[PDB]
DNA sequence: CAACGCATGAGCTAGATCCG
């Protein structure tokens, strides 16, 4: 749908990054 | 005699009593009633002895001191009785120091019966026999007067008597006059002095016997000084008592065709007689005032008090019942009541037409002006000052003006006037100019643009019906799932249906009112969703109370929330028809917040543990 | 601000990977 | 001992356990502690991991997002005590979107001392209607406990504890499936508890050691110094984040590291007042060397310079960063969405706000009831303003009732332009009293401040009118009451009268709300005065009830109406309810 | 000069200081 907020936004984001981890400062 | 003048209508004074100064015939109704502060020594020098002929009715209500009538008005004779009083020609109720009632020289009461009650010094009513002066005797009235307990000496004069009721007791009015008799070969005549009969015309009274000319009371037809059974042309029949002209019923026509406040009774030539209105199926042609019959539908017609008339509820609507051509302006302001489901469309929803300028001014119980159901135009021949001839403020909960397919409406003049209407959405607003055709003439109207459409939705999506499946009693409704953008916003649907007995039910009618609903309104949850094209993601609702091979109307609705712009979205299906074989305004309020603060938290919660890299 | 450039706009595959490290 | 182990700063755990291995002697976590976001992790191995010596925690604690925490009792058995210095959109303990949580387990925690909890959206999580929270943290109303798997009563929910009776029913209080809770005798409030009812000392909480000692206790209250309790510690030593004590040599050589400002975060700590503060409040300035405060030479503000040019109050942790500066370079939205109550905490922290130099915005917010918590606003300067040339705003606040009190409030605002629209419940007195009082005087728009839109919910009147005869019989009731006059003869539609039925005198006030209901009190229309050129006259109106049951007692009030203006008076007029019973 | 006699009580005739 390209329009991802809601909760999905914190599952979609996992698929993308699922090796590397989140980032913070 | 003297000159014909309409009734009287006298209290608490006596000086009202100067203009019968030269009245003969009073048409009308004379009633004197509710005189207090008045001593027998101010009705000594009172008399009108010439009144001859009152055509309506008589009525002495609570007068103080009154001795006798026999000084007032003695020379009455014929009373008519064309419109009464309870059915009475003449009332004597709640007198006081009334001796002998002494109206000695009435003759034939035409019409009605004697009503004579409660008065507590009245004697000379046991001699007094009404079955030669009334010609229907069973319905008077005389009950607890003085004579109930037989005290006063009522002797009387060398005076003829007859017989009643077994006993032969003498007549007299009073206690010098006697009532006076003609014998049975000459009925209702009445004789002269000795007992010769009068001529075949006259009531009463007359002077000089078998001359027409000269008796005092015509029975039929009064003429020109002479006495007439029926009028010849040229003249007509008025009042049922005496003829004129064509001129003569005219020009009074037009001397008020204007009111002081009421009316005039608007005359019409219909059938040698000028009445006050035609009967039903007929109306007046306005050239030469004749009345002609009718084709389809009838004008009424429905003038209207002083250009504007203000409806508050349904009392104040009630003079406008039956009205189809209203000549002037009108103004609704409705709030509220009980019951207002069909009644508003009851008492107008046979209006035809209107012609000053209409004001939805203050109206906040109506949702629809589709009670208008047979107005066909709004041509204002007078106008609204800044040019206007629609005005609408204060409509809170206005959603629809008119339906354009179903309905083609015009106007020729004027300007418009949309403010302040927040439900009132801003297309259907677009829409009604190529019906109304203001686009034609083109005129800039004044009408902003962002005080409409507030708690509204017009980019409305079309909803379609997925799968239907019919029982002999139970009906399932599955359809596609709608989702805005951003699908926290949608706080679920509303489903509608009603029975429906054709092809032919319009969206949003007949329902009306503050907190009524002729639809039955029923919720159900939102699904869930699970970011798959193909999944169990398709809402779903059942349907459990029908009726065997009925047909009913359905269509689905959605409610969501606002985000801060004024962007609202939606949905709406069609209307589709299938075959057998307390949610008040606060609760709505309070769990849309609630809504919004489980939206607004897990919105905070994704800003600050997702930091982007430099 | 994730939930401002990718909520109230569309935002690109480009854009999101700067999240993950 | 009491604190026995190493005080130990704030941490995020993400996307492993290996991160986790750091917290193994630490004692009291200043700072916050989350755990968030870990995907990779079976249910198997936090068998094995465990968190003794925990004891309390300042800020707050979030864990969201995790998968494999069957319950609490593994990793925290012995907290006793979150304080709340620093809160997380006014929740002090959050739980929120957990996939496997069974039970809770958090069976040790005493006292939240400020803030609420908020324990939202498990798909797995019982034992929610056993914890009786009212005891455990000290406000109640606040919480937000919804959208659970205890919607139903359908966890089983057996407890083999005093089963108190705080609400109606004789239900039963327990934490997990094999431990009870600890609500012991009442006496002593808050000042710990053992296990056979004897109170202990005055200066603790949650557990103690052996009854009345200073030393042995467990969950400190006021200070902290040298394994005691103190209430207020001597002055060799100083209080630090209200929780220690702390020498001189600790206080000054945190200068020494980020006076070389290599991140922006750290504080040149200075004394003050025997506080070790991060900045010398408004009108104090620090001298060069011996790090203390002196008295301003004039006023020295503290300027509290506003990133971006906006902020956006939503809660108390962002209201929390505005305590004790002055003079606001930018420009304040107010958006308080949802909410109970806020203007309890709001006046303690952002009410020393002297110049604001931008422009205020009140949207959308609900659970307003006043402005008043703004104590010290004196000037909006205007520098700016916003989109249509505005510098006060408002919209949509559904409960705001008043400005300022104006009998002893000054406000001066230089330029800009007003707007006011939908505030049901705030009357067009309120804001045009503002307007005389303000700097600006007749610089208006047409269509100005919405004179339609404000006050529909809430009736308010000024004049009032008396009554002056009441006669009483067994149907009928009469009244009569001294006539007004508004300058305008023609300015008056009449009267209106209403009448309706109470059995006892705890009847409401008029709301002013038009619902089509049956608290519209049955309103009968008067017919106006006629125009009588005359003081004294048939003008002095009354009417007549007709419609009435004997003995019963009626409330009865009058109010105006006339017709409203462009000119500013005319507010109409309206009595007091009164009662009179028929005989 | 401060309830009642010179009525009744919401049944085409007025409307409770409505009349002294």
């Amino acid at each position: 749908n390209q329009h991802l907020c809601g909760s999905h936004l914190v599952e979609a984001l996992y698929l993308v990054c699922g090796e590397r981890g989140f980032f913070y400062t | 005699p003297g000159e014909v003048c309409p009734g009287m209508d006298i209290r608490n004074n006596l000086t009202r009593l100067h203009e019968l100064e030269n009245c003969s015939v009073i048409e009308g109704h004379l009633q004197i009633l509710l005189m207090f502060k008045t001593r027998p020594e101010d009705f000594r020098d009172l008399s009108f002895p010439k009144l001859i002929m009152i055509t309506d009715y008589l009525l002495l209500f609570r007068v103080y001191g009154l001795e006798s009538l026999k000084d007032l008005f003695p020379n009455l004779t014929v009373i008519r009785g064309s419109r009464l009083f309870f059915n009475y020609a003449l009332v004597i109720f709640e007198m006081v120091h009334l001796k002998e009632l002494g109206l000695y020289n009435l003759m034939n009461i035409t019409r009605g019966s004697v009503r004579i009650e409660k008065n507590n010094e009245l004697c000379y009513l046991a001699t007094i026999d009404w079955s030669r002066i009334l010609d229907s005797v069973e319905d008077n009235h005389i009950v607890l007067n003085k004579d109930d307990n037989e005290e006063c000496g009522d002797i009387c004069p060398n005076c003829p008597a007859t017989v009643i009721n077994g006993q032969f007791v003498e007549r007299c009015w009073t206690h010098s006059h006697c009532q006076k008799v003609c014998p049975t070969i000459c009925k209702s005549h009445g004789c002269t002095a000795e007992g010769l009969c009068c001529h075949s015309e006259c009531l009463g009274n007359c002077s000089q016997p078998d001359d027409p000319t000269k008796c005092v009371a015509c029975r039929n037809f009064y003429l020109d000084g002479r006495c007439v059974e029926t009028c010849p042309p040229p003249y007509y029949h008025f009042q049922d008592w005496r003829c004129v002209n064509f001129s003569f019923c005219q020009d009074l026509h037009h001397k008020c065709k204007n009111s002081r406040r009421q009316g005039c009774h608007q005359y019409v030539i219909h059938n040698n007689k000028c009445i006050p209105e035609c009967p039903s199926g007929y109306t007046m042609n306005s050239s030469n005032l004749l009345c002609t019959p009718c084709l389809g539908p009838c004008p009424k017609v429905c003038h209207l008090l002083e250009g504007e008339k203000t409806i508050d509820s349904v009392t104040s609507a009630q003079e406008l019942r039956g009205c189809t051509v209203i000549n002037g302006s009108l103004i609704i302001n409705i709030r509220g009541g009980n019951n207002l489901a069909a009644e508003l469309e009851a008492n107008l929803g046979l209006i035809e037409e209107i012609s000053g300028y209409l004001k939805i001014r203050r109206s906040y119980a109506l949702v629809s002006l589709s009670f208008f159901r047979k107005l066909r135009l709004i041509r204002g021949e007078t106008l609204e000052i800044g040019n206007y001839s629609f005005y609408a403020l204060d409509n809170q909960n206005l959603r629809q003006l008119w339906d354009w397919s179903k309905h083609n409406l015009t106007t020729t003049q004027g300007k418009l006037f949309f403010h302040y209407n927040p439900k009132l959405c801003l297309s259907e607003i677009h829409k009604m100019e190529e019906v109304s055709g203001t686009k034609g003439r083109q005129e800039r109207n004044d009408i902003a643009l962002k005080t409409n459409g507030d708690k509204a939705s017009c980019e409305n999506e079309l909803l379609k019906f997925s799968y239907i499946r019919t029982s002999f009693d139970k009906i399932l409704l599955r359809w596609e799932p709608y989702w805005p953008p951003d699908f926290r916003d949608l706080l679920g649907f509303m489903l509608f249906y009603k029975e429906a007995p054709y092809q032919n039910v319009t969206e949003f009618d007949g329902q009306d009112a503050c907190g009524s609903n002729s639809w039955t309104v029923v919720d159900i949850d939102p699904p869930l969703r699970s970011n798959d094209p193909k999944s169990q993601n398709h809402p779903g609702w059942l349907m459990r109370g029908l009726k065997p091979w009925t047909q009913y109307a359905i269509f689905v609705k959605t409610l969501v929330t606002f985000s801060d712009e004024r962007r609202t979205y939606g949905a709406k299906s069609d209307i589709i028809y299938v075959q057998t074989d307390p949610k008040t305004d606060s609760q709505i309020l309070k769990e849309l917040e609630e809504s919004s603060f489980r939206k607004t938290f897990e919105d905070y919660l994704h800003n600050v543990v997702f930091v982007p890299r430099p | 601000g994730i939930v401002e450039q990718c909520c109230t706009s569309i935002c690109s595959l480009y854009q999101l990977e700067n999240y993950c490290n």
